């Protein structure tokens, strides 16, 4: 039902670790995509879609555009009841 | 259940005659054999012999035609059109008879009568030549349908291929899947070696390199073209010419020069229905 | 010339002969396969024809490998006299009218010239070695053979 | 230990040619001028149950029989046939039945036709291995048109029906016509639903054969009539037949129906100097109509049929059986040739020009055997089968018995009942062939020479020529065979293995064996077999460095 | 992001990567380039796009 946060946390790491423009040793599990992480909104816009493609779960828009930190992206999936 | 006797009651008098022992023959005797496998006459074949099951509208999307709108009808929603429509308000097109014609014409649907047309292209073409393509590992393979669009043909394919030699090859490979159907083969001479063109029915194919490429532009063109509406004559005419106050009575005067063509692209709809 | 040898007018085979290519004396062909030209049939005329014994040397022993022909034979159904040079010089010279002789020598890089060779003459060929300098550099041996 | 083999290593020997060294005397010679002699001909006791049929004793003979009276199977299938019980009409599906009496019964042994040549031993395999076996002759049941007329008209000489007097079981055997044996007579059971069942399969063909083909041979038959007024030539029913059959060969490849019916099977019917004889030996044949669907008389000496390495083509003709209506695709091939032309041919042309002796030709002809999906016209499987077992073919189990009859009388009639085999008889030819390469071979009359090539035929080129063979039969491993084979291959023996690739279809392994090919004469010419875009992808095996670029052709001759 | 999606949705010949490289310089360069009102026809046009299933491209 409700996927446990560690598990989340480790997916979603992965992601922004593999990303095109994040680097390894820059993030951490508390940062800011724009402020932490040096990324423009419409990467964070990749980044998101980026977790919307290993989810299964689809996010609406008004629910995406609240994403703005990897902490933000771990409390949504965890309360989301689509965590594949 | 077999209609002929016994095999092996047949097979019991020839030994007498063969004195031999025959085992596992038949895929001996199967192995050369050819099976050819049924075709539906239903099923029918594209222009590179593919077959189809996705079927198409013989009208244009952006119609607007009783004929083609399936939601039923309701008493309530008549009388709200009607008291709504009570209000005269004329449309936002220049000449409004012409207007109110050609939207009448829309929704009797003679006009999709009229432009009927089931000489259209295929998808299974577009996916081979795709897979072609990619064979030939050209970047950025780009298909867009513009038939709903002003245009001469249905699907319009876009590649990036580095170097006139793998344009070339390209072009080519393109001509082999096309050569069932065919009638001419490309230039053996490259007129010029930064730009292939391939035409296949009416799919036409650009072979193209980075720099050229980006400077059409064509992809992004086709795609921010909107699709046909028969409500657009029914704006102003356009015409270049200098007038004493620079304004026409019954025409537009527009120049595209100081406009880019990103800027051309998006707003050539947009100036004729604002002027 | 036989089996793929390096081209007879190479710039290093024109240095190396220093106009033997030139002369009329001893006449050089090659038997290229590619061509038209049956190098084992060729080869087989002369012997009947002149009436010659069937010696060759190989830089290299061949090497106790199988076939795949004889695997691709049963996939589609279901001996050499080996004599040192120095003693076949003897009991083949000694006497006083001998047979002219065909001496084919090669270096054997697939270790199998001598069984192909044995299978495609007539004639069993004899096989030339050398006592103490069996494994020797192919220069010095294809000048001493 | 093999008779092909056998053939190879010790040659025949059969002309001498002595010279100052040898004498060669084994040299494939063509055959002297035929002559025609009017003075040589063309053509070139009762049994116990005949006797007691004629004494009145036939149904005592009948072993499940009364001693006095008819068996109850048979007179019950008598009756159903006459009275049609179980199960203006059309005469292509009505299936009449002609019961004769006991006086009019046919009872003896089955007598083959006076131009019938057949061995002993073949004879006593077509009879069952008991040539004086009588059968009882009682009924006709269905009609096939005659041989010289249109393939789409109504029958005229009827099937025969035949019952063993003395079988444990009841069976009817069904002989479609007198060309045919009892060892392919369709054995059917007692049942008139079964006899029925057996002849509306053929009946519904001949039906669908006139409904597809009547109107294309009725329009070929006022060709013939125009062609014969403006030819000025005499108008008659065997003159307007006779050009119908002749308009045969005028006849358009494109309209040929080839691919009529699903089923097909390959077959190799041997190499002929000149396979216009076999040829004829087709076109005479009794279970074929005399007017064909396509004809193509081969004439090697002509300018457009002159074997080359990348010969011409394939010579086709398509012909038709009367029984079964299946289709014969006879196919010549001129372009297997592995011998590349002289350098000089001046110096060929002094050479051969006054020699009065040439050698053989080796021209290889296929058959294509093409029927429907049937499951009472061929007889069963086991028919078929025993057919194969009996006489070391390879046919499937549903091909009509009477193209399997048509097939095995025109190669006997012809004289190649060796040359005939199929993929399993081609793998033994191969691996024949791979043993005598193994094996020293023998001096032809001169040494090959790029200059003067000698047109004798060496174990190389026929190992290649074989190769070819087996890649045209349809052989499923055929390109593991050429891979396996490739290494331990010479040139000859290459270009046949490029040739079989290309004609089973594998570019890929075509490309592979082009550009492994050493550059010469032999590599130009398998580049020159295909329809390429430019010589260098096909020869290059890496990219040549062409104005700071590479090209790439794995693409374009992949799969 | 609604192109974005819609294009993954809905995106079966056309290369995925090539078709966001083509939305990102877009909204990156071009919009930065032209004037607002421009801008606002292209905001609009990219509306457009998004409900008439990316205007065509398949
Ligand atoms: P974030 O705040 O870091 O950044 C947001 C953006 C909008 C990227 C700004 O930083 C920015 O770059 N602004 C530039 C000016 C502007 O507001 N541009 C808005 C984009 S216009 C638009 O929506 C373009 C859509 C056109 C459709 C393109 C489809 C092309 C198909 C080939």
């Amino acid at each position: 039902y409700l996927l446990n946060k560690d598990d989340v946390l480790t997916r979603v790491l992965e992601v922004v670790k593999n990303f095109e423009k994040v680097d390894a040793s820059k993030v951490t599990p508390q940062s800011h995509f724009v402020n932490d992480l040096g990324l423009n909104s419409l990467d964070v816009v990749e980044v998101v879609f980026a977790i919307e493609q290993e989810f299964i779960l689809d996010i609406p828009d008004h629910d995406a555009e609240k994403i703005q930190s990897i902490t933000d992206a771990v409390e949504y999936i965890s309360q989301n009841p689509m965590a594949k | 259940e077999s209609d002929f006797v016994d095999l092996q009651l047949d097979d019991l008098t020839n030994a007498l005659g063969s004195a031999s022992a025959r085992r596992e023959v038949g895929d001996s005797s199967e192995l050369g054999v050819v099976r050819e496998n049924d075709i539906p006459e239903g099923q029918v074949f594209s222009r590179l012999n593919i077959p189809i099951s996705s079927h198409q509208e013989e009208q244009r999307t952006n119609s607007r035609s009783a004929l083609r709108v399936s939601a039923s009808d309701t008493l309530e929603e008549t009388i709200q059109q009607p008291t709504s429509t009570g209000s005269k308000q004329p449309l936002p097109y220049d000449d409004e008879r012409f207007a109110d014609m050609l939207l009448e014409m829309e929704v009797e649907g003679s006009l999709d009568e009229t432009w009927q047309d089931g000489r259209k292209a295929y998808i299974e073409d577009v996916k081979e030549i795709l897979e072609v393509l990619r064979s030939l590992k050209v970047r950025d393979i780009c298909a867009i349908d513009v038939s709903n669009k002003t245009s001469n043909f249905d699907y319009m394919l876009f590649g990036t291929c580095e170097g006139p030699r793998h344009i070339h090859l390209a072009a080519w490979a393109v001509q082999e899947a096309d050569a069932l159907k065919r009638v001419c083969k490309i230039r053996r001479k490259q007129v010029d070696h930064t730009w292939e063109v391939v035409p296949v029915g009416r799919i036409i194919v650009n072979l193209m390199q980075e720099s050229l490429r980006e400077e059409l532009s064509l992809e992004r063109k086709w795609a921010v073209t909107k699709c046909m509406d028969p409500l657009s004559v029914a704006n102003a005419p356009v015409s270049e010419g200098r007038s004493v106050k620079a304004h026409g009575l019954w025409t537009l005067t527009l120049n595209l020069q100081d406009l880019e063509d990103f800027e051309v692209d998006y707003c050539k709809d947009v100036l004729l229905t604002q002027v | 010339a036989t089996n793929h040898c390096a081209d007879l007018y190479d710039h290093r085979v024109i240095r190396a002969a220093r106009g033997a290519h030139f002369q009329k004396a001893v006449p050089i062909y090659t038997l290229k396969e590619e061509d038209g030209d049956n190098v084992y049939g060729m080869l087989n005329h002369i012997l009947q024809r002149n009436d010659l014994s069937p010696v060759c040397f190989a830089a290299r022993d061949d090497n106790d490998a199988t076939d795949e022909l004889d695997d691709l034979v049963r996939q589609l159904r279901s001996a050499v006299k080996r004599e040192t040079l120095s003693d076949y010089c003897r009991n083949n010279f000694t006497k006083s009218d001998a047979k002219g002789q065909l001496l084919m020598v090669g270096p054997n890089h697939k270790r199998n010239s001598v069984r192909r060779w044995s299978k495609q003459l007539s004639i069993p060929v004899t096989q030339l070695l050398l006592d103490e300098v069996s494994q020797t550099d192919a220069l010095i041996a294809f000048s001493v053979v | 230990c093999s008779p092909f083999l056998s053939s190879l290593l010790s040659p025949v020997e059969t002309v001498p040619l002595h010279d100052v060294t040898r004498t060669y005397s084994t040299m494939d010679v063509v055959d002297p001028p035929a002559r025609y002699n009017p003075m040589v001909p063309n053509v070139e006791e009762e049994g116990p149950v005949a006797c007691a049929h004629k004494n009145g004793k036939l149904w005592g003979v009948f072993e499940g029989s009364e001693d006095n009276k008819p068996p109850a199977w048979f007179y019950r299938l008598c009756k159903d046939l006459f009275y049609r019980t179980n199960s203006g009409v059309d005469p292509y599906v009505w299936i009449p039945f002609n019961l004769l009496d006991e006086a009019d019964y046919h009872v003896g042994p089955y007598r083959f036709p006076s131009t019938a040549t057949y061995t002993h031993e073949q004879r006593t395999l077509l009879c069952l291995g008991d040539t004086r076996r009588e059968y009882v002759h009682f009924c006709d049941s269905y009609a096939f048109p005659g041989r010289a007329q249109i393939p789409t008209s109504v029958g005229t000489c009827p099937s025969k029906l035949y019952v063993n007097p003395k079988q444990q079981q009841p069976v009817v055997y069904i002989q479609l016509s007198n060309d045919i044996p009892p060892a392919m007579w369709l054995p059917v059971k007692g049942t008139a639903a079964s006899v029925r069942r057996v002849l509306a399969e053929f009946a519904s063909m001949a039906a669908l054969h006139r409904d597809w083909h009547h109107d294309e041979f009725m329009e070929r038959h006022a060709t013939a009539v125009r062609m014969l007024e403006l030819q000025r030539l005499p108008a008659g029913e065997g003159d307007i037949l006779r050009y119908m059959a002749y308009d045969a060969r005028n006849a358009q490849f494109a309209f040929a129906p080839i691919r009529e019916f699903p089923n097909q099977q390959e077959f190799f019917l041997g190499e002929h100097d000149d396979p216009e004889k076999l040829m004829e030996h087709v076109d005479l044949c009794p279970l074929l109509f005399a007017i064909p669907h396509m004809r193509t008389v081969v004439d090697l000496h002509a300018e457009h049929m002159i074997p080359t390495i990348a010969g011409p083509g394939v010579a086709t003709s398509l012909y038709r059986c009367i029984y079964s209506k299946a289709l014969l695709f006879v196919q010549v091939h001129l372009s297997s040739e592995v011998k590349l032309p002289p350098q000089d041919p001046e110096a060929f042309k002094f050479m051969w020009k006054d020699s009065q002796v040439l050698p053989k030709m080796r021209i290889p002809v296929f058959v294509r055997v093409v029927w429907p999906t049937n499951e009472r016209m061929s007889g069963g499987g086991g028919l078929l089968r025993r057919f194969n077992r009996l006489f070391g073919t390879e046919f499937a189990s549903d091909i009509p018995v009477d193209a399997a009859m048509a097939l095995l009388y025109v190669m006997q009639w012809s004289g190649h009942i060796k040359d005939f085999l199929g993929v399993r008889g081609m793998r033994q030819r191969l691996a024949d062939l791979l043993l005598a390469s193994q094996q020293p071979e023998p001096t032809k009359l001169y040494p090959g020479t790029r200059e003067i090539p000698n047109p004798e035929y060496t174990v190389a080129e026929r190992l290649g020529m074989h190769v070819q063979y087996l890649a045209q039969l349809h052989d499923p491993d055929i390109s593991l065979t050429i891979q396996r084979l490739l290494p331990v291959a010479s040139a000859p023996v290459r270009m046949g293995c490029a040739k079989a690739a290309l004609i089973a279809g594998d570019r890929e392994l075509f490309r592979h064996i082009v550009s492994s090919e050493p550059p010469g004469r032999m590599q130009t010419y398998m580049t020159k077999l295909v329809r390429k875009r430019k010589t260098r992808d096909l020869v290059d095996a890496e990219p040549r460095l062409l104005e700071d670029q590479y090209e790439f052709a794995a693409p374009l001759w992949t799969k | 992001r609604r192109l974005l999606k819609a294009g993954h949705q809905q995106l079966l010949v056309t290369d995925k990567s090539y078709y966001a490289r083509k939305v990102r310089h877009e909204f990156e360069v071009t919009a930065r380039q032209t004037s607002a009102r421009v801008r606002g026809i292209m905001y609009e046009r990219g509306q457009w796009l998004v409900e008439n299933k990316l205007g065509g491209i398949v």
